[PDB]
């Protein structure tokens, strides 16, 4: 079939972000500015994006890692905001006791 | 399909397409499945461990029966759920999930974000398990001086205060006991502004009592003691 493919909306609704805030691993053209979720097509996993200088683009995404340009910089991708691993990581920080009311 | 249910469910739980099974699919193996979607209630569940080779017998009200053997099992919440977090923290050993500072050196590099903030100090000095405790933050730390055991100041000028209503003891200031030279931690106790309790034997070189707060209490005439080092 053709353009029945609602991938972007499915990824975006799942992470509770706007359609515009999604980028897929193979899109080497769009700017990362304002993106919040990157979807790794090859492993069908969404991830949260760390802070990236404005004006950057994907060079490649692979195994939990994002390579961007300009600068051939690599950064680890994040678990999604609303995940188990994010909550466990947050509580597990040195100052973690502060989250217990 | 011109139906995208599998995709909607797979992306909702952040798993692959092939890791989803719908309640009506009694043909696919359950091998590698992580999410089961119950068509009747329109609810996703995590799958418990299930022997290789199994297929669905049925799915109803939070339970799944599988073949061979028509075995009933409870469906789990999803990984990424409120319930799963609550259940994980509520386990016997759940205190292990709350992080702590591993030393006063790290506490000095940890800025509090709220006044009165509670933090857990694992130990004074890395790898010793001695001198740990709970501290409370003052964002405005002017007026307070780092003393290396009950007032620890951060690089950006907050103060962590040890929660300790009464006496201090050398371990709070870095004492190690055994054959260590504990002079400086003992000297900090007697200079701290509170009475000192000796809970063990501590080597020292020379100690000075200077204030009306420099009391020392032990629990016996032998085991709680200061011992002068041989070369002092
Ligand atoms: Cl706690």
């Amino acid at each position: 079939s053709p353009a029945f493919d609602r991938s972007i909306q499915e990824i975006a609704r799942s992470a509770n972000v706007k359609d515009s805030e999604v980028i897929v691993s193979t899109d080497t053209i769009s700017l990362l500015d304002g993106k919040k979720v990157v979807y790794d097509i090859a492993t069908q996993t969404s991830y949260g994006l760390p802070t990236i200088p404005d004006g950057s683009v994907i060079s490649s995404v692979s195994a939990g890692k994002l390579n961007y340009n300009p600068g051939d910089v690599q950064v680890d991708l994040l678990p999604l905001e609303d995940s188990f691993i994010n909550v466990i990581n947050t509580l597990g920080r040195n100052d973690g006791a502060k989250y217990i009311g | 399909a011109f139906d995208r249910s599998i995709q909607e469910i797979a992306r909702s739980a952040n798993v692959k397409d092939s890791e989803v099974i719908v309640s009506t699919d009694t043909i696919s193996l359950l091998d590698g499945k992580k999410v089961v979607y119950d068509i009747a209630t329109q609810t996703s569940y995590g799958l418990p461990t299930i022997p290789d080779g199994s297929v669905i017998s049925s799915v109803s009200a939070g339970k799944l029966n599988y073949n061979p053997g028509d075995v009933q099992v409870d469906l789990l919440p999803l990984e990424d759920s409120f319930i799963n977090v609550i259940n994980t923290l509520g386990r016997n050993d759940g205190a292990k999930y709350i992080g702590e500072c591993h030393s006063v050196a790290d506490l000095r590099n940890t800025e509090p974000t709220m006044d009165g903030q509670r933090i857990i100090l694992k130990q004074h000095t890395a790898g010793t398990l001695l001198g740990g405790g709970v501290f409370r933050a003052l964002i405005d730390g002017t007026g307070k001086t780092d003393n290396n055991g009950t007032v620890i100041k951060t690089v950006g000028g907050a103060a962590w205060l040890r929660v300790n209503a009464d006496r201090v003891n050398p371990f709070m200031f870095g004492a190690l006991g055994g054959s260590n030279d504990d002079t400086i931690p003992v000297q900090s106790c007697v200079d701290s502004g509170k009475a000192t309790q000796l809970t063990d034997a501590h080597y020292v070189s020379n100690i000075q009592l200077k204030y009306n707060t420099s009391s020392i209490y032990g629990s016996g005439l032998h085991y709680s003691r200061l011992h002068q080092l041989p070369s002092a």
